[PDB]
């Protein structure tokens, strides 16, 4: 029958391991590196776009960063068409909470429910995993500002900055390095842009090849604001910071 | 219908 | 939950020595009116058994469609079908009983009331009933509907138990069953005079009489009746 | 089941249920607590068709303590009522729904005020100062809507209660057995074990 | 029916009569009313007989398989409640049932739950249900005190079902006894009414109503 | 559906992927119980090649099944979210019908019937995972510690181990732990705990997690600081 | 060999070797023997142990009062198709009041081992059946194999060394056939017949298994002391 | 046991001159009795505004049910959903439910963005469109408030005077009704302002 | 790969005799029967001594009339015995009696063969069914996952059994007393077990007429291991 | 609208003595005031000493006798021919009855035979599975005449010793089967003479250790 053909997505290798969980990780790890980094007062989002054509329409577009919510916002690191399954649900997932409780929900709970169906896709139903790795920047009025990520395997952790995509070894150590808890927005927006222009494969980062988000609380008293920048905003950072 |  | 439209009237029926009759008029009523006249109620299955029908006409076509195609399951596979494996009266009742009973516990029943006369083997008379409610009985004689009013008063005076069957020949229950036929259309206002007759003796077999007609009526003594009283 | 009344004061919201449970000509029970603790800071009294009332009660409260466990965390007062809200919504149009009116009393602890929830069978939410259900409110809001004020104590709040309950036991015309007393407040749930 | 049970320093009491009506004919006068569900449970039976008697029987099984998987016998409160949510399900469907699930156990003591068709369960210390019940709360209610001896608790419960039995048309026939205790429950016989009646109204002097 | 039997016998008589699994918890990092006279104490290896986390938000070790159990683990992470959840589910609709919260026996052999039927139903891999489920049961004070594995069998335990270096571990348990005498109070139990993954964890700072439960629903987490005494009072003692 | 790995693969030469490999669990099966005459039919069943300890396999289930069968082979797929067998039976009695022809009864044998040799998961039954009966036509003997093959016989055996109680019931064919009205003698010689298939062991009193059905005569079995006669 | 009598209250919506008006009163009871005199019938999604009158729970249940579709909206068109779409939206969705539906009366209110047209529109209880120039009126005292508004209203209306004509409508529409009224809110629409104003009226 | 269902060139269903294998590997069980009762007696075999040995649960009760050893992949037991249970009182049910012990196994071994491309793969473990019904009185039975079962006189499973299971041939004859079949269940249990026999990692039950199913305790099995070692010695 | 029950009228009734039982009924049967059958059985012997009679509706009577009769088959099967006790057999009726609590069987049900200890047991069914074992028990048209009868001989109900000032009761004791017997006839020709659905014929199961034995007796036919 149809036995011949099942590559058994779903089984464990002689040493204990996920293959095709792996094998989604290494389909990750040449993807546009992505990066997040969280401050007391915001969070920052950045993205290196996948090398760019010059006809590329770079104003109308998303690649990397998706809004959830009006306080929750993911970097993508993998296969966008995953990617948008996996968002659409986790947008849904958002409104029934709030028409559920009449109000907004809490940054983990949508994580770990958006985490349970990739792990779903491990265990059971003979299907492939989501090549898909989030980065997850949101606030709420619990734990405030926060930074997740979640791979293919379904498991997610908290970070105070952290990168995913590719050259994440060589970002890591350099995130690790000059990040400090005290540290502004204006500084972690320095500090996210500094670090894609060492560990880039191109040879100059351009404002055309990158995606950029915060989310302050720079709005008026006491909420909380997104900003997905224009590209003449980030060519406008990208020289404010002497990059360009 | 017995009842009790 | 059903209502009948068009329907047939009394059947009737009695055992004699050798054997049973069987018969039934070949009207299709409408209501009030007398719609259809050609309608046969008698449908003999093999050449042993006559299964008698009245009530709802339409599900009387839908049943000897099932007694049809039984015959035809009956043949599949079976060397015997013509011999020790043929269809039994008994069987074909029981097979008809279970369909009635499932059918009233499904709150839609086939609105009929059924008299299977047939002979066994052995050679055993073989005469049963069952309605649109699974109900089941057996007695020497059994009649439907106003037949059962009419009918059965008759026919019991001829064989009023067990014992009177030896001593009752094919010649007086058949005169008996016409007698009744007559009564019926004197009295049953969704009767007709045409009917249909059926013997199944265990020497001569199946013998389907049809076009008969009810005669020897008494009218004259109507000419003497006047007014309603004074 | 029958009598359930809710005051929202300054500091506090008590809530009063009536002790008896009635099934034909024979009061059975006379000490019956129309309520449930939902979470540490939340309760809900109930009253409406006999079965359905404590069965949707605690399937409530089984459904915020699971919550409260999966989070670590306890939801606000606001968060439950329309979570009780929104169940009561959909058994509406069921095949056969919960014929069960709720108040939801809650201390928030965030905003350390006190709130009063009304839901009835239907779904139908409104926050409120003072609540009841049923032939009560008949009595109540028009005696509330006079001696009531937003500044009260949860002792001048327990005597307001008293009012309320001498004006039932006068003109109601069923015999209720008195009623079980709770105070909800920033020290969470206790019980007035003398009223 | 006449079914009562109430709890006192020595346990719990368990009374009902033992009349069977199909309308106003009289079917039996000799019905078993109690279920014994097992050593250390009783229920009680009142409203349909076959919903009482089967679902009853059923929560005996219920019961067994809880001790058999958990290693412990199950407690009245779990019990009572397995009945209750399984009435629930059914209510609407025409299920009739007045229920009184009665048992001693250690972390509970002396426990008695009424359970009925309409999904009501309540713990409670005194209870009488059926078409007699409130002829027999009567004589409980203006009687009744916790510190009742043993032997003056049976008689109580056996008293106020002879009260139903005589002035409720479709109360009757003759009194079973009941008493349950941490040990278990132990039965105090059947009573005829027929002689339990003549019997209490000389040794007694009551029922001066009737023709003596 | 996906019904591909995944979990079979082989010629030898073993199930490779019940077997895989359990390489899966070897993997994983290492996870302590130990009970004492009143008390259990679950203790936690977290890995420190994880600089830059955030701690307050990232998913804890141990994680609260009811307000009088708790349950730890080792293995594939996201997979141990399915099984909390299921018996989290289950501790409150034991509530709702029995009237009284589980036993710790009856809430391991719910997880661990969870465990075996993924190891043989169709379409499904198993678990990999193996849990400590510690706590005590309603109204009394007697401490409770089982553990379960992919395969599905629990057992109780007066104290163990699960994950990497885990044999290392229970060697040091093995000869450390008195059954005629365990850790009387609660700071001779913790400090057995912070003692056992000391021999295999490398620094005491942020990569050891203790949590403690005592009767009557008294569950608590250990801080930094607090943990980092023990590290300190251990080592100052070892210089001998 | 590339072709046994599933019913739904035929081989090159048109075998379906599981199919094959489901006859040969019949071969290793304990032995058991057919035969009937006009009047009467017989089973004869050499049951078989585990070790001393153990009982004695049982190997003949009655389907209903005039037909029941004995097995060889995988004894749990003998308890589905005989239990199927009972309720076809029983549909038989219920809805026709009819008693199932023992002809039939192989027809729906065969029919249902044979959805079992053409759908892809499922495998084929791994057990041989001798059914027996008396219906309107007379005493049956039937051989039942999982392939799907249903053959009526006079006589027959199946199992291991099944060859020698099938050769001597060739040779006997003229003499059993004509034991009319006599259950005794028609046993002897099935109890005969099944000793040609007999290797350094004999039959014993809890070793041997008899069944027989006839004209007037329900389908009963004997086990134990009441086989003593026929050793 | 009529759903939508039991709760009672009232919504009617006005254009005028670059801006629109729509107005609620704030009762909620049940039949005689009154429970509630804070509850507001008009919602809003961005610049759109819906008005529902007619069985409270349903009112509560489809706000929240076209808060959460705006929403998703809003996410995937990046943009806020205009009058025109909405009205599409709000039929669509109640037919939907045609054999078992809301018992409400919806008033869509609001200027289209792009354009700076006023738009107002109102449905039945199973969706269909009612369009209009001038006005549309909802709930229990719906046939006072076709008498008022056919009598006072007045095309091309400033903003402060059409807020005097739909107040007026409102008021004297309640005061004839006895499950309506117990305060009322009025909300004037400019094209970038939104001005919302409590009236005073009787409390019987 | 290959099919689930598959037999082999020799007529036997590959999974089912790879089963077999696992329950070789299993702790060693043994069950003795006799006209005064059935005993069932275990090896518990615990991997750590930090391990407590009460809570290895390999006697199982079924009914009062019928109790249950086990040996294999253990776990897999579980459904089999809440199959058992649940048969056993739906039986009493609705024909208030005691179910037989034959009608019991018989429903076990049902689910046995319920495997395939139903549950992915068969039982990996292998149970010893003891028990007492008016009818066929004390019996012993096994139940293999092939859906078997042959009732035993007496009865070694595990992986002592083979050796076990010769002991047994030479010791068992049909007067044995329900205290001799104790002592000859923990001289066999001694015999094949791997570390020393005490009362800690091994087990003892019954089921008599009179009583029904009974664990013995661990002080009361600790006084039969002595008694053992004390008729061993005085000859 | 179809209604798919009827009433074929007729009466049953079943006595227990020491070492015996008895289940008689009558063989009419009838729908309105019409006779279908002056002789219909509806009494019958299902295998293990177990008599059985389902009297009221005719199709649900024979539907339950049927089922029952196939539950003896089964119980055979499915437990090495294992004879089917009669409390065991009461408790199975009670779940064929139950099983259609929401549709019942339109009917009255009496079994009877020995219990396990060779003593006569009757025992006696509500339409929806109520049971119950009794001494004596009438079901049918006629039952509300000749159960008081029953009560009356059979119970002695009422009866005190001569002489006593009514202290004493009748003492109870077994009656033969001979006595039983005439009990049955003088309760089935006084229902036929006050019972228009009740008449043509009597017919007797008895059942002893033996076996089921039939007994036949005419009764007025008008
Ligand atoms: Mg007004
Ligand atoms: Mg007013
Ligand atoms: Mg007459």
């Amino acid at each position: 029958g149809s036995r011949r053909y099942d590559s058994r997505t779903t089984i464990f290798s002689p040493e204990g391991r996920l293959y095709q969980v792996e094998y989604a990780l290494e389909s990750i790890s040449h993807a546009g590196t992505a990066i997040g980094i969280m401050a007391s007062d915001g969070i920052v989002l950045a993205a290196e776009r996948k090398v760019t054509s010059t006809l590329l329409e770079q104003d109308t577009s998303t690649e990397k960063l998706y809004k959830l919510n009006d306080k929750i916002a993911v970097a993508v690191a993998g296969l966008t068409a995953d990617a948008e399954i996996l968002i659409n649900t986790a947008r849904i997932h958002a409104q029934n909470y709030l028409k559920t409780y009449n109000e907004d929900i809490p940054v983990e709970i949508l994580v770990r429910r958006l985490s349970d169906i990739k792990q779903g896709y491990t265990q059971h139903g003979g299907l492939r995993p989501f090549g898909v790795s989030f980065i997850y920047a949101g606030y709420d009025d619990r734990y405030g500002y926060q930074l997740y990520t979640s791979n293919p395997s379904g498991n997610y952790t908290g970070w105070k900055a952290i990168s995913v995509g590719a050259n994440t070894s060589a970002a890591q150590t350099l995130l690790q390095m000059d990040y400090k808890d005290d540290m502004k927005v204006d500084d972690a927006i320095e500090l996210a842009l500094k670090t894609l222009s060492k560990t880039t494969d191109s040879s100059a980062l351009t404002y055309d090849r990158l995606e950029f988000a915060t989310i302050r609380k720079g709005a008026n008293d006491g909420e909380v604001y997104q900003k997905i920048f224009k590209p003449q905003e980030i060519k406008d950072i990208l020289v404010k910071t002497g990059i360009t | 219908a017995p009842l009790x | 939950t059903q209502q009948p439209i068009v329907t047939g009237t009394s059947v009737i029926s009695m055992k004699y020595d050798n054997g049973v009759i069987i018969a039934a008029d070949n009207l299709g009523s409408y209501g009030s009116l007398l719609r259809f006249n050609g309608v046969e109620r008698l449908i003999p299955v093999g050449d042993n058994t006559v299964v008698g029908i009245s009530g709802d006409i339409s599900d009387m076509q839908h049943i000897e469609r099932l007694l049809k195609d039984l015959v035809t399951e009956n043949a599949y596979d079976n060397p015997l079908a013509d011999a020790e494996e043929a269809l039994e009266p008994s069987y074909i009742f029981e097979y008809l009983a279970t369909v009635m009973y499932q059918r009233r516990s499904k709150m839609n029943p086939l609105w009929n009331a059924i008299i299977v006369a047939g002979v066994q083997s052995n050679g055993d008379q073989f005469l049963r009933y069952v309605n649109l409610l699974g109900v089941t009985y057996s007695s020497p004689t059994l009649a439907t509907g106003f037949g059962a009013h009419m009918a059965n008063p008759l026919l019991r005076k001829v064989v009023d138990r067990e014992s009177d069957i030896p001593k009752t020949t094919v010649q007086v229950a058949e005169e008996a069953i016409v007698n009744a036929m007559r009564v019926l259309y004197y009295r049953d206002a969704r009767s007709s005079r045409n009917f249909s007759l059926a013997i199944i003796d265990k020497n001569t077999g199946l013998t389907f009489k049809k076009n008969l007609q009810v005669e020897n009526m008494k009218w004259d003594f109507a000419k003497d009746i006047k007014g309603y009283g004074t | 089941m029958d009598i359930i009344l809710g005051i929202r004061v300054q500091d506090s919201v008590i809530l009063a249920s009536s002790k008896a449970v009635t099934r034909g000509i024979s009061v059975l029970k006379d000490s019956d607590d129309k309520t449930r603790q939902l979470s540490p800071h939340t309760l809900m009294s109930f009253a409406g068709e006999a079965g359905d009332t404590v069965q949707f009660a605690e399937y409530i409260q089984a459904n915020i303590q699971l919550y409260s466990i999966r989070e670590d965390y306890e939801l606000s007062p606001q968060a439950v009522s329309s979570f009780v809200r929104q169940e009561l919504a959909k058994s509406i149009r069921s095949r056969r729904p919960y014929q069960v009116n709720v108040l939801i009393g809650g201390y928030d602890k965030k905003k350390n005020k006190p709130e009063l929830y009304q839901i009835d069978y239907l779904g139908t939410k409104v926050e409120l100062p003072y609540g009841a259900h049923g032939y009560s409110g008949f009595y109540t809001f028009s005696l509330l809507d006079h001696h009531y004020r937003p500044d009260m104590t949860t002792e001048e709040g327990l005597d307001l209660l008293k009012l309320c309950v001498q004006e039932l036991e006068k003109r109601m015309p069923m015999d209720f057995k008195g009623v079980i007393v709770k105070i909800v407040d920033k020290d969470g749930i206790r019980q007035v074990d003398d009223f | 029916t006449t079914t009562l049970a109430f709890r006192f320093q020595g346990g719990i009491i368990v009374a009902v009569d033992s009349r069977a009506t199909a309308g106003n004919w009289v079917a039996s006068q000799t019905v078993k009313k109690v279920i014994e569900i097992n050593p250390f449970l009783l229920g009680t039976m009142a409203g349909g007989a076959a919903d009482c008697q089967f679902w009853e029987t059923w929560l005996g099984s219920q019961c067994r398989l809880h001790e058999l998987r958990e290693k412990e016998r199950i407690s009245v409160a779990a019990a009572s409640k397995i009945l209750s949510n399984l009435v629930y399900q059914y209510k609407g469907a025409g299920l009739s049932m007045g229920t009184m699930i009665c048992g001693y156990t250690r972390k509970e003591g002396p426990t008695i739950y009424y359970v009925d068709s309409d999904g009501t369960r309540l713990k409670g210390d005194i209870f009488c249900v059926g078409s007699g019940q409130t002829f027999a709360y009567g004589v409980l209610d203006s009687n009744y005190k916790w510190d009742l001896s043993v032997e003056d608790a049976l008689y109580l419960g056996k008293r106020s079902i002879l009260a139903a039995a005589h002035r409720d048309a479709y109360s009757g026939g003759s009194v079973n006894l009941y008493h349950v205790t941490e040990d278990g429950w132990i039965y105090h016989g059947n009573h005829d009414v027929g002689e339990l009646f003549w019997k209490v109204k000389e040794e007694e002097g009551s029922f001066n109503n009737v023709i003596g | 559906g996906y019904d591909r039997a995944l979990s079979i016998f082989s010629p030898d008589g073993h199930i490779f992927q019940v077997e895989y699994a359990l390489e899966a918890v070897k993997r994983g990092t290492c996870a302590v119980g130990v009970k004492g006279k009143n008390c259990v104490v679950l203790g936690c290896e977290r890995r420190s090649t994880l600089k830059l986390q955030d701690t307050r938000i990232t998913p804890s070790k141990v994680s609260k099944i009811d307000s009088h159990v708790v349950l730890s683990f080792s293995g594939l992470n996201a997979d141990s979210r399915i099984l909390i959840e299921k018996a989290r589910v289950e501790a409150q609709s034991h509530r709702l019908t029995l009237e009284d919260p589980v036993t710790v026996e009856y809430l391991t052999r719910y997880v661990a019937g969870v465990q075996q039927r993924y190891t043989q139903s169709g379409g499904v891999r198993p678990f990999g995972v193996s849990t400590l489920i510690a706590g005590f049961d309603p109204r009394d004070d007697e401490p409770k510690l089982y553990q379960t594995e992919p395969s599905g069998i629990y057992s109780s335990w007066s104290a163990q181990t699960i994950g990497r270096n885990s044999k290392t571990v229970r060697e040091f348990l093995e000869k450390n732990y008195d059954r005629k005498e365990p850790p009387a109070t609660v700071e001779e139990c913790v400090k057995l705990t912070v003692r056992s993954l000391l021999e295999v964890v490398q620094t005491g700072a942020k990569n050891i997690e203790i949590t403690v439960v005592k009767p009557d629903s008294d569950i608590v987490a250990l801080s930094s600081e607090e943990i980092n005494q023990y590290v300190t009072q251990i080592e100052q003692e070892k210089q001998e | 060999n590339n072709y046994d790995g599933d019913t739904v693969t035929f081989s090159p030469t048109g075998r379906l070797f599981q199919v094959e490999y489901a006859l040969e669990a019949i071969k290793q099966g304990s032995v058991t023997v057919g035969l009937r005459s006009n009047t009467h039919a017989v089973l004869v069943a050499l049951k078989r142990n585990a070790d001393e300890l153990s009982s004695y396999q049982k190997k003949i289930i009655k389907c209903d009062e005039h037909m029941g069968l004995s097995l060889a082979g995988l004894a749990p797929d003998a308890r589905v198709l005989s239990n199927y067998l009972r309720q076809q039976c029983n549909y038989s009695s219920l809805v026709f009041n009819r008693k199932l022809a023992v002809e039939r009864a192989g027809h729906l044998l065969c029919d249902k081992a044979q959805k079992n040799t053409q759908s892809y998961g499922g495998r084929p039954y791994g057990v041989g059946l001798l059914i027996i009966g008396y219906d309107k036509s007379g005493a049956h003997l039937l051989e039942f194999q999982p392939s799907g093959n249903v053959t009526e016989l006079y006589g027959t055996a199946i199992g291991a060394r099944s060859q020698g109680a099938k050769t001597y019931l060739e040779r006997t064919l003229d003499t059993f056939i004509k034991i009319d009205g006599n259950p005794d003698e028609l046993i002897k010689a099935g109890v005969e017949a099944i000793s040609q298939s007999l290797r350094d062991e004999s039959l014993t009193v809890d070793n041997l298994s008899i069944a027989i059905v006839g004209k007037d005569t329900p389908f009963t079995i004997y086990d134990g002391e009441a086989v003593a006669k026929y050793i | 046991s009529d759903p939508s009598s039991i709760n009672g209250g009232i919504v009617v919506a006005m254009t005028g001159k670059d801006c629109v008006a729509i107005a609620c009163d704030l009762r909620l009871g049940s039949q005689s009795l009154g429970v509630s005199n804070k509850f507001e019938k008009i919602f809003h999604y961005g610049h759109v505004f819906l008005g529902i009158t007619g069985l409270a729970t349903d009112v509560t249940t489809l706000n929240e049910m076209f808060r959460y579709k705006t929403n998703l909206y809003k996410l995937k068109e990046e943009r806020a959903i205009e009058p025109e779409t909405f009205t599409q939206l709000v039929s669509s969705s109640l037919y939907e439910r045609r054999f078992g539906p809301y018992f409400v009366g919806p008033v869509v209110a609001g200027i289209n963005s792009k354009s700076g047209k006023p738009f107002i529109a109102g449905f039945d209880l199973i969706g269909c469109i009612d369009e209009a120039k001038d006005f549309i009126v909802s709930g229990t005292a719906s046939d006072q408030l076709f008498g008022m508004c056919e009598s006072l209203y007045e095309p091309n209306l400033e903003p402060e005077d059409l807020f005097e004509t739909i107040s007026q409508a409102l008021l004297n529409a309640a005061d004839r009704d006895a499950l309506s009224g117990w305060g009322a809110v009025v909300y004037i629409i400019k094209k970038d302002e939104v001005v919302k104003r409590y009236l005073k009226m009787r409390q019987d | 790969d290959r099919g689930v269902s598959t037999f082999s060139p020799e007529g036997r269903l590959f999974q089912v005799e790879y089963s077999l294998e696992a329950i070789k590997l299993g702790s060693t069980a043994i069950g003795i029967a006799t006209k005064e009762g059935v005993v069932l007696g275990v090896e518990k075999r615990a991997t750590s001594p930090l391990l407590e040995s009460d809570s290895i649960e390999k006697i199982v009760e079924i009914d009062r009339h019928i109790g249950c050893a086990m040996s294999g992949l253990t776990a897999d037991a579980r459904s089999m015995i809440e199959h058992a249970r649940t048969a056993a009182v739906t039986h009493n049910l609705y024909y208030d009696e005691d179910i037989n012990v034959e009608s019991l196994t018989q429903s076990v071994c049902d689910l046995a063969l319920r495997f395939g491309e139903l549950m992915s793969r068969p039982f990996g473990v292998a149970l010893l069914i003891a028990g007492h019904d008016a009818d066929d009185g004390y019996q012993l039975f096994h139940a293999e996952p092939s859906g078997t079962f042959y009732r035993y006189n007496a009865k070694a499973i595990g992986s002592g059994s083979e050796g076990a299971q010769a002991e047994l041939l030479n010791e068992w004859h049909s007067s044995l007393t329900l205290k001799e079949a104790e002592l000859l269940v923990l001289k066999i249990l001694k015999q094949v077990m791997e570390e020393k026999l005490d009362e800690n990692n091994a087990q003892l039950s019954c089921i008599t007429k009179q009583d029904g199913f009974k664990i013995y305790d661990n002080e009361k099995t600790a006084e039969l291991i002595k008694e053992l070692k004390e008729k061993e010695a005085a000859e | 609208q179809f209604n798919p029950y009827g009433d074929n009228g007729g009466t049953i009734l079943g006595i227990a003595g020491e070492d015996f039982a008895v289940l008689a009924g009558d063989t009419r049967n009838i729908t309105d005031y019409s006779i279908n059958s002056r002789y219909e059985p509806k009494v019958f012997d299902c295998g293990d000493n177990i008599v059985m009679s389902a009297n009221g509706f005719a199709a649900d009577g024979d539907a339950l006798v049927k089922r029952f009769k196939n539950s003896v088959k089964w119980y055979h099967f499915d437990h090495n021919d294992k004879k089917l006790s009669i409390n065991s057999a009461a408790r199975n009726i009670q779940h064929l009855l139950y099983g259609k609590r929401f549709f019942p069987y339109y009917v009255h049900t009496i079994i009877a035979g020995l219990d396990e200890d060779g003593k006569g047991a009757v025992y006696s069914f509500d339409p929806v599975g109520s049971y119950e074992r009794e001494q004596c028990r009438a079901g049918g048209a006629a039952a509300s005449l000749i159960m008081p009868f029953l009560d009356n001989q059979v119970n002695f109900k009422n009866q005190y010793e001569p002489g006593t000032n009514g202290k004493v009761k009748k003492p109870l004791k077994y009656l033969s089967v001979e006595e039983v017997i005439k009990l049955v006839r003088d309760s089935f020709t006084s229902a036929t003479e006050r019972h228009i659905q009740v008449g043509d014929g009597l017919e007797i199961l008895i059942v002893t250790k033996d076996g089921v034995r039939k007994e036949f007796y005419e009764l007025k036919r008008d």
